[PDB]
């Protein structure tokens, strides 16, 4: 079917600008106590998560170097190590991954 | 094309006498030719329309719409220049005075329908405008009380005249 | 009408549904932590937990081997399942996987969840932490607890 | 090497000329007359004079001088460029001035209204010796390393620390 | 007469504040470094005896001002609205901090102050109200308390539940006004000029003057009411969201002079309890605390 008459600006302005079609204010925002950036509650801090994922990205890169080719996932557990630290007695008998930097504060 | 909004930052007022209220600082800023619909931009403009800078940046951060990051940029640019050039003491004590989107210049392409028929498609562009006023944001007008309704009704009855006499 | 419909329809049909979930599960096994759409993470999550229980049955179980064969596409992960993952979760009876909601995807604006198997080698996810016991409200509640215990 | 070019230069009477030229330059800044300033101040100097002053009001005044102005050194160039001989003469001036700078909204942002404070300044003057239409103009200021800091500003500031990318730690 | 007394004390407070303001030569730029976990190495170039931790906060963001309750200046608790003295390291303290020990202490100290404020102006002039002090009480204890001497006429008088609800709404009114807690640190003498009428405040001032090597004492003003405090307070009254004056208890060895310990419990806006939980907290504050 086809419109029988042009809708006026006022009619349209009532459609468009009612509270239903408006953007609602979010009330669940907070400050990330860790980094001090803004995070939504119920959601992980975007900054903090990026930080983790950049670290874990590099760890996965070192995993590839040592593994060296597809279909070579080991049958032991894994541990990650940084500059100036040694595997414990219980750490013995599992895969070691080395690093060229200091251990992060948040990663313990 | 007109570019009035830019020039608004070049207005110089003469120095105030010590016996005067401290004039709020005043920053006008915009972005032109945003590839986004002007009416779509309106909703985001309308949202931040009366809030403080930080509170607007907060609201804009978690907003999913495309233009939301664009407005965030404009606001941060405006805040930066406010402190640097417009002699604003604190960056936090700014609120959005007016937030407006205009139609920018548009192009026309063709859309190919069935049979031989076609239509004229428009690559939509728009501008965004903002104004920042130094100081705490204005407290919203309180909702009208029963006593206020009553008060004004009394006023209204008292305004009656005997009509079409001397 | 669809009350108490448990599984959510996913791919281009039930066969595809399984296939997507199997891919997700394969990834998670291998890498131990995976970002994917919130619905799909939630959906796959259950099959991930059920896989550890089959893994707990052991290499010797022929049924469990056939299951692992289907659900792991890499075939090199099957030893890992049975000699790494199953031994790791010996104590716990359940609750091997954790899922969290992270910021929405940039391109798509989709809800995104990270899922990881617990006790992995990787750097730990920023996790929601309840406020310290030394907070004003917690101290007042600890006060009330003191009253009740010391009354008898 | 000045005299051979002009032959009507006196070292005795120049300091007064240097003084009044200084004052009228600052009066130019006050009323925002750039044309007179150009006749009066070199092309090196003018950007340093006027880059900040635009979109704000200056209220500069000259109070009586303490120590009379005197020349400290005179030096001349030796044909570094074709048809160009320049002459730099340096004057020490010790005087009290008043200054106020207002904001774009006219809010007093620096200095005081009408109370003088003493200043010691070293000023350099250039002339085109070759050019017949060349004129003595203020060229620059010399700041001593031992000079006391400029009087403090009205507002408070924040200096931002390093803005760290997620993959960085503060030192 | 009390109505003139209150305004007299204000005039005296104001003139001392003006005196302390005037001895500052124009403005000296002090440097303050942010030593917080968040946004590190920020340096604020502040006015010497003018700028506050609040001013530093409001350089950063509204999130600081909204959720900043105390300051550490060289690792000492410092009022939000207290003007600084010298260059230092500054960090801000919130309620949801790991160790909010100092923050909790400051909160209760402030609530007790405003309870005393509302009690004073709750009775008619024919009766005598005498505020003595607010003793230091652990937050893990039932509630905050202020000790009061009333008239000999009201020796038999015990407050009813309706009277308690009356105080409740009265203190609530104060919160609604949203009054900043102005602070002033002075020598003992000028403070004695402020409080010479009540001896119960005279000796307390003398106590603080004696214990400190200097004769410095802290006076906290909430709009009009001046009171002697033992440490730093909360910035504004708005911080409180729940506030009920729970009970009044008579102390036992009070044959020479009766002491009435007013008790009430409060929670700040950031840490608000559900209806049921708050109710059980009121129950505990009804018990006499020592
Ligand atoms: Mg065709
Ligand atoms: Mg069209
Ligand atoms: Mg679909
Ligand atoms: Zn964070």
């Amino acid at each position: 079917a086809a419109p029988k008459n042009r809708r006026t600006i006022e009619v349209n302005r009532c459609r468009r600008r009612n509270p239903q079609k408006l953007i609602k204010v979010k009330n669940n925002i907070d400050v990330c106590p860790e980094c001090g950036h803004l995070k939504q509650k119920h959601v992980l801090c975007a900054y903090c998560y990026e930080k983790v994922c950049k670290e874990t990205a590099e760890i996965r890169r070192q995993i590839g170097k040592q593994e060296g080719g597809p279909f070579k996932a080991p049958t032991i557990e894994t541990v990650v190590l940084y500059t100036g630290e040694t595997p414990s007695e219980q750490d013995q008998g599992k895969r070691i991954i080395e690093r060229d930097r200091k251990r992060p504060s948040w990663f313990t | 094309i007109s570019r009035k909004w830019e020039k608004k930052n070049k207005i110089v007022y003469p120095p105030q006498l010590p016996g005067e209220p401290r004039r709020p600082a005043e920053i006008y800023h915009c972005r032109r030719q945003i590839k986004y619909s002007k009416d779509k931009m309106w909703y985001l403009a309308k949202l931040i329309r009366g809030m403080s800078i930080d509170q607007a940046l907060a609201q804009l951060e978690f907003n999913d719409k495309k233009g939301a990051k664009i407005i965030k940029e404009v606001l941060l640019e405006a805040q930066d220049m406010a402190v640097r050039d417009h002699n604003v003491e604190f960056r936090s004590n700014l609120y959005i005075a007016e937030s407006t989107s205009g139609r920018g210049q548009c192009l026309k392409r063709i859309r190919y329908h069935g049979r031989g028929r076609f239509g004229i498609m428009e690559k939509v562009y728009c501008h965004y405008f903002v104004k920042l006023v130094e100081g705490p944001p204005p407290p919203p007008e309180p909702p009208k009380t029963a006593v206020a309704h009553a008060k004004e009704y009394i006023q209204q009855l008292r305004s009656r005249t005997i009509v079409h006499t001397l | 009408i669809s009350h108490g419909r448990v599984f959510r329809r996913m791919g281009l049909g039930p066969e595809s549904r399984i296939h997507l979930l199997r891919n997700l599960l394969t990834g998670l096994v291998r890498h131990e932590r995976i970002e994917a759409p919130w619905a799909r993470v939630d959906e796959m999550r259950g099959y991930a937990e059920k896989l550890i229980d089959y893994g707990k049955l052991g290499d010797t179980n022929e049924r469990a081997m056939r299951m692992a064969d289907f659900w792991l596409t890499e075939k090199d992960l099957i030893p890992k399942l049975f000699q790494v993952l199953a031994p790791r979760y010996k104590d716990q009876t359940g609750g091997y996987t954790r899922m969290l909601q992270i910021p929405n995807r940039s391109l798509d604006r989709a809800k995104m969840a990270v899922i990881e198997y617990k006790g992995n080698c990787l750097p730990p996810l920023p996790l929601p932490r309840r406020d310290s016991h030394l907070t004003l409200l917690n101290q007042l509640l600890q006060g009330l607890r003191q009253d009740l215990r010391q009354s008898q | 090497r000045i005299k051979d070019y002009d032959a009507n230069f006196k070292i005795k009477d120049f300091p007064e000329k240097a003084k009044d030229i200084f004052i009228e330059a600052h009066l130019c800044l006050n009323n925002s007359d750039h044309d007179r300033l150009h006749t009066l101040v070199t092309e090196h100097c003018f950007p340093d004079m006027t880059w900040d002053i635009k979109y704000k009001t200056v209220r500069w005044s000259f109070v009586e001088s303490l120590e009379p102005s005197h020349v400290v050194q005179v030096r001349c160039s030796s044909m570094m460029n074709q048809g160009n001989v320049y002459g730099q003469i340096t004057v020490r001036m010790h005087t009290r001035q008043t200054l106020a700078i207002y904001d774009r909204f006219g809010r007093l942002m620096y200095g005081q209204e009408d109370v003088p404070k003493d200043v010691l300044e070293y000023v350099v003057f250039e002339k085109q010796l070759t050019n017949p239409y060349g004129s003595w103009r203020m060229h620059t200021k010399i700041v001593p390393p031992w000079a006391p800091p400029k009087q403090p500003i009205l507002k408070t500031v924040m200096i931002p620390g390093p803005q760290l990318k997620p993959e960085e730690e503060y030192e | 007469s009390p109505t003139e007394l209150t305004e007299m004390r204000n005039d005296l407070f104001n003139k001392e504040k003006a005196r302390q303001l005037s001895l500052t030569p124009r403005t000296e730029k002090i440097e303050v470094k942010h030593v917080g976990k968040t946004d590190p190495g920020t340096v604020f170039v502040m006015n010497k005896n003018i700028s506050t931790p609040y001013s530093c906060a409001m350089h950063l963001s509204e999130w600081y001002c909204r959720k900043s309750i105390l300051a550490l200046v060289d690792g000492q608790p410092w009022d939000m609205y207290k003007p600084l003295t010298k260059s230092c390291e500054i960090k801000f303290l919130t309620f949801k901090d790991c160790d909010p020990g100092e923050v909790n202490k400051a909160y209760w100290r402030s609530c007790a102050m405003m309870m005393g404020c509302v009690i004073e102006r709750a009775f008619k002039d024919e009766y005598m109200v005498n505020l003595v002090r607010a003793p230091e009480v652990p937050v893990i204890s039932g509630a905050f308390c202020y000790d009061v001497v009333l008239d000999s006429k009201l020796d038999e008088w015990m407050p009813t539940k309706e009277n308690l609800r009356s105080f409740t709404k009265d203190a609530h009114a104060l919160i609604y006004k949203d009054l900043p807690f102005e602070t002033l640190e002075v020598e003992a003498k000028v403070a004695l000029e402020i409080f010479q009428h009540s001896k119960y405040k005279v000796d307390f001032i003398e106590e603080k003057a004696s214990q400190n090597p200097e004769r410095i004492v802290k006076l906290h003003r909430i709009g009009d009411f001046i009171d002697v405090s033992e440490g730093p307070l909360i910035p504004r009254t708005s911080i409180c969201f729940q506030y009920e004056v729970s009970a009044v208890h008579n102390l036992q060895p009070t044959q020479p002079s009766l002491i009435r310990r007013f008790q009430g419990v409060s929670l700040p806006v950031h840490l608000r309890a559900h209806f049921t939980i708050w109710d059980k907290l009121l129950e505990r504050s009804r018990k006499m605390v020592t």
